[PDB]
């Protein structure tokens, strides 16, 4: 283009982080979340109890791991769902986390470890 | 093995050789494991790259 | 002095106390430990977080039940493994346990019960 290039972006994360979860007729490791206004959700980000993300100093309040892509513009998920679903009970997930600036990964994992969540070393 | 020294003939002197030596060792091995899973969530409504 | 007899030894316990456990792609119910120097592990011995055995007064610090036989001088397990492992999460084990001197069996059982381990009564 005008400066030679035109990047158009890349694909959002797919929900392949789940390796093992407690299968149950009504769902066991999944809980619904009311999306916070003007908030964007992607697969991997850690959520607090109210539904917001985890900032610096709030690692011990890690509640769940998002497994949906939510858009604040449409107020809908990428699968046409009204609510955000995260993994909070016992499960095993790939180590493809998504944390904001200043968040301690080890502290966040420790909070989820005590809640039954296990992480597998992924690598590249 | 070792070299041999000459001795006198009238005196019936001679010499001998040392025995051998044996030992034993052990080896452990390395274990590798890889796990992967596939779910419908990564297939539903996903465009194949390179296609419209 | 040959005092009459020669006892070559007694067989170390086999890994058969596991009746049921949450088995996943990875070790959900089993965790790894770094062996402590000059410490011998057998199957059915309770370990703390650091990897040492539970002593008198430390019953509430019980972490896991060892399920492998480790040789201190050889520094290898009886399966040719480099690290000792034990069951710490939810599982059902046989009542046969090897505790140290002056260790309250009931206190150890309650500590492991809270983590998720239950002990089926075994009889003979």
């Amino acid at each position: 283009a005008y400066q030679g290039f035109t990047k158009l972006g890349e694909r959002e994360p797919l929900n392949d982080i789940i390796l093992w979860e407690e299968i149950t007729p009504t769902g066991h490791s999944r809980k619904e979340y009311a999306p916070v206004a003007s908030t964007e959700y992607r697969v991997g980000e850690v959520l607090k109890a109210d539904g917001s993300k985890v900032a610096a100093g709030q690692e011990a309040q890690a509640d769940s791991v998002c497994i949906v892509n939510f858009y604040a513009d449409l107020q809908l998920s990428y699968h046409g769902q009204l609510k955000v679903v995260g993994i909070y009970r016992d499960a095993e997930l790939k180590d493809l986390l998504k944390l904001e600036s200043g968040v301690d990964a080890a502290a966040v994992k420790s909070a989820l470890k005590a809640k039954g969540i296990d992480f597998v070393p992924t690598g590249l | 093995i070792s070299l041999l020294d000459a001795v006198d003939r009238t005196s019936r002197k001679a010499e001998t050789s040392a025995p051998e030596r044996v030992r034993q060792i052990s080896f452990p091995m390395m274990y590798f494991k890889e796990v992967e899973s596939i779910t419908p969530d990564e297939i539903q409504g996903v465009r194949q790259p390179g296609t419209a």
